[PDB]
């Protein structure tokens, strides 16, 4: 139950598909469907993008979707408009009933 | 669709030709109802809330002895006075005690004795009783449409909750889009909260019977004692010890609360703080279908692919949820769900969440279906991109059958005599079966109540054995029969 | 005391976990298993007068059994 | 609990009052007699049983104290 | 979930039962039990012969 | 004179730091770091998931 | 079953009955072994020293 | 041991070539043959008693067989 692992920063140019890796353990990521993904940016809090591992909320673009392969989660974003740059954070919650964030990851987008 | 990932899920299929089914709910439970015309609904009792309960009686539990005061008499005088032994809020006791020239009397013989110690408690168990027309069970009606969450509806799912109170006992729920359900409940045959206690002990709470609540030994006020000094029962709370026939002293007799909680095995727990939450119910009702309608009847069959964003899943239950979306042209639609056989020429599994539809293109809506026994192919979509998924279910049917079997057996032992209503249409069957249930329960209740269920077992071993060695062949098979339920009895109760 | 007034046969039981359930299923079993191995003198009398008592082989058994049930519990 | 092992029968009594023997002396069988009152529907189921499984009336007398002894004790 | 199931010193008094009661506040009294002897009456005199 | 102790019994107990782990089915037992200690009462149960 | 460089594939409540200490899948410290007795032995050889 | 329980009928035999099958399939017969041999008093005395508990020549020998199949086996 220690925080996720991903890339510390991501870019991708204007139209391409850019894919985030949230790496987890047995219980973190590999256990559970608890894999939520947020946005953050600068200066303000935390947009929750994805949860369930794909499912996405309400006012959520549809450009925004979520794949769980063993004790990694992935969030891939399609259009990558210029509002996409910010920081990703994933989280999950473990077995023992706590929360696990990510490092978190930065798109540069241009 | 909150039932599924429940193991208690109970399935009511079919309404009778007014549109009403009745069904029993529990707050452990959850019942999913089909209909044919009529899209399917998830109800669950999941509050049930006792108001203004009043206090009955308190029990002490830990008492406390301070003031302790004695007078002796001379032999061939009589008992002896203490004023405090005439005061309620003392306990006192009479004895004999060896008197002569050493003691100081001049007479050689038993002396009369008096102690008397005051009697204080430290801790106390209120045991509240609560009016029946308090009662305001909480139910929630989720239509089994398949829609995933939404964040910007004020209710997120679309579950529907409807508080049922005696006096208000028919509600209707406004189910958006799926027109509305009716509730005729009967709260008043829900528990009979004239014969129930609220006991709340130092911060925890039980539903117990109140004859058995009414006979415990302890010390206890009547309840609208504030002072609290006139306690009954004192001297099952205190011990007098004469040793040698010398001294007499009164001692208390130690916390209770241990020995409360071992008392309590039996009585189901219910939350007393912060409201009178009672989670063991079950509640009767006669849901009412005839305004329910199903949602999108009037649209075209979805002509796109699908696409499943969650992967099969089998619940506990012998069922399949799975969740797909949609890449189509036409924004509202049906979708395509069948599960047929290898070849497709055979429909062999029926669809739980009836009518699936996708209201949106991007956003999946999650299906539930029954499929046959063994193998067989679930097909969502039409031939241009179709998606054929196959599966096969463990069981077998007669072992299914076995299953429901157990499962009406069960329910018939919890919810005695009123299980016939947790399916009924109606019919004559149906009410003579609740009629000859009706009386021999009543028989049982009496012959049984208040007997572990190891006193069942032994009893139902030796009816079996009356029945078995028996001239009589009517006689013998009542006997056998009556010992063959009360062992299953036994060995299904106290839990 | 009031523990010996458990509330366990008073109807009023629902399909929700009651207090002490599990654990008070074998309790009074387990107890008596405890007071037949700490007291075999008396299960060894039990037997003979029930043997003793009754005529039939049925009669026996559940004159035996009744006996070291109620010998622990009558406290 | 502990309270159902009681320190009763352990052959170590003096001439000496115990613990509370005034108290305890009665106590099962007054419990007994409450519980008898209490439910009275398996007092005669327990009297029809003793009588079939009796064939005379010291088998069925007995018996019949035996399972009317063992009823609330069990519980 | 899990809980604490009270305190055992009420139900303690009520399996002492049957059990004589002694002290203990200073050196372990014990105010019950018997005692063999055997009595010497050689050496004993009457005090006013 | 001079008793040894020969056994202590604990009569009113408290549970604290309570904790809750849980595993997906079929994937065994989830495990706890409190669950080595033996001043932790500790139970294995099942719970539909 | 995986063992040291070599895989197996056996039955469930075969290897569940194994008579050997276990952890559970995620027991993640990897100190709390289950039946530990199976793998150690306690002698007592002369009522002596143990 | 682990040893002393193998996983040999269990149902999950395929075509495949299952792990120590060839070398592995004549063991319990060699290990019978060899005790056999070592400890020949042991089968005179389980002949004796199969012919013992007889009454037909099929089960005197089905006896005797399990006797020395399980003597070794048995620890
Ligand atoms: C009981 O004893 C306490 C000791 O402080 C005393 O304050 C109180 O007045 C006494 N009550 C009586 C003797 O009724
Ligand atoms: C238990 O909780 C207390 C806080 O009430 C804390 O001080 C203590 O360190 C905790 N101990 C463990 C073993 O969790």
């Amino acid at each position: 139950q220690s925080a996720l692992t991903q890339p510390a920063s991501v870019s991708g140019s204007p139209g391409q598909s850019i894919t985030i890796s949230c790496t987890g353990t047995s219980s973190d990521v590999g256990g559970f469907n608890y894999v939520s993904w947020f946005q953050q940016h600068p200066g303000k809090a935390p947009k929750l993008m994805l949860y369930d591992v794909t499912s996405r909320p309400s006012g959520v673009s549809s450009r925004f979707s979520g794949s769980k392969s063993g004790n990694t989660a992935s969030l891939t974003i399609s259009g990558l408009q210029a509002e996409d740059e910010a920081d990703y954070y994933c989280s999950s919650h473990t077995s023992r009933g706590t929360w696990v964030f990510g490092g978190g990851t930065k798109l540069t987008v241009l | 669709m909150r039932c599924i990932g429940i193991s208690n899920r109970d399935f009511v299929e079919g309404v009778s030709g007014g549109s009403w089914v009745d069904i029993v709910l529990e707050h452990g439970s959850c019942v999913t109802t089909m209909a044919k015309n009529k899209p399917t609904l998830d109800f669950e009792l999941i509050k049930t809330e006792a108001k203004h309960p009043a206090t009955l009686r308190k029990y002490c539990i830990e008492a406390k002895l301070t003031n302790t005061t004695t007078a002796s008499r001379c032999p061939t005088q009589g008992e002896p006075s203490l004023n405090e032994e005439q005061d309620k809020r003392f306990v006192c006791k009479h004895s004999m005690v060896d008197r002569g020239w050493g003691n100081g009397c001049g007479l050689f013989g038993k002396g009369g004795i008096v102690t008397c110690a005051m009697f204080t408690c430290k801790k106390n168990m209120e045991g509240k009783i609560v009016q029946p027309e308090n009662l305001e069970y909480t139910i929630v009606i989720t239509p089994h449409s398949g829609e995933e969450n939404a964040v910007g509806q004020d209710t997120g799912k679309h579950g529907k909750e409807i508080k049922v109170t005696p006096q208000s006992s028919i509600t209707e729920a406004e189910l958006t889009g799926y027109g509305t359900v009716t509730m005729e409940c009967s709260p008043r045959t829900g528990l009979d909260f004239n014969e129930m206690v609220l006991l709340q002990m130092e911060n925890k709470a039980w539903l117990v019977h109140r004859q058995w609540f009414l006979d415990l030994p302890l010390p206890w006020l009547p309840g609208a004692d504030t002072q609290g000094s006139n306690w009954i029962q004192k001297e099952t709370l205190v011990t007098f010890k004469n040793p040698h026939a010398k001294k007499q002293d009164v001692v208390v007799l130690g916390s209770q609360e241990g020995a409360m909680h071992t008392a309590l095995t039996g009585a189901t727990e219910i939350q007393m703080s912060s409201g009178n939450l009672l989670f063991t119910g079950h509640l009767k009702c006669r849901l009412r279908m005839d305004k329910l309608q199903l949602k999108g009847m009037s649209y075209s069959m979805c002509t796109g692919k699908f696409k499943v964003v969650k992967e099969i899943a089998e619940t506990q239950h012998g069922t399949i949820v799975i969740r797909v979306q949609y890449e189509g042209d036409g924004s509202p639609c049906k979708i395509p769900f069948e599960i047929m056989d290898l070849e497709k020429r055979h429909v062999l599994g029926r669809l739980i969440t009836v009518n699936p539809i996708v209201t949106e293109k991007d956003s999946p809506v999650n299906i539930e279906a029954e499929p046959p026994f063994g193998d067989s192919y679930i097909i969502i979509g039409v031939e241009p991109g179709q998606l054929k998924l196959s599966w096969f279910k463990k069981g077998s049917s007669i072992g299914q059958m076995f299953e429901t079997t157990m499962r009406g057996a069960k329910r018939m032992a919890i919810l005695g005599d009123t299980a016939w209503d947790f399916g009924s249409l109606g019919g004559v069957f149906t009410s003579i079966g609740k009629a000859l249930h009706q009386v021999f329960g009543a028989i049982y209740g009496a012959a049984f109540s208040g007997v572990s269920w190891t006193m069942k077992i032994l009893i139902g071993v030796v009816i079996t054995w009356i029945g078995m060695n028996s001239r009589s062949t009517s006689l013998s098979v009542s006997l056998v029969l009556v010992g063959v339920v009360t062992l299953y009895l036994g060995v299904m109760v106290q839990a | 005391s009031v523990a010996l007034v458990p509330h366990v046969g008073m109807g009023l039981e629902t399909r929700t976990e009651t207090w002490m359930s599990s654990e008070g299923a074998w309790k009074h079993a387990q107890r008596i298993e405890t007071w037949v191995l700490r007291h075999p003198g008396f299960t060894i009398m039990a037997a003979i007068l029930a043997y003793t008592i009754g005529t039939t082989y049925f009669q026996r058994v559940l004159i035996f059994i009744l006996l070291t049930a109620v010998a622990p519990s009558m406290t």
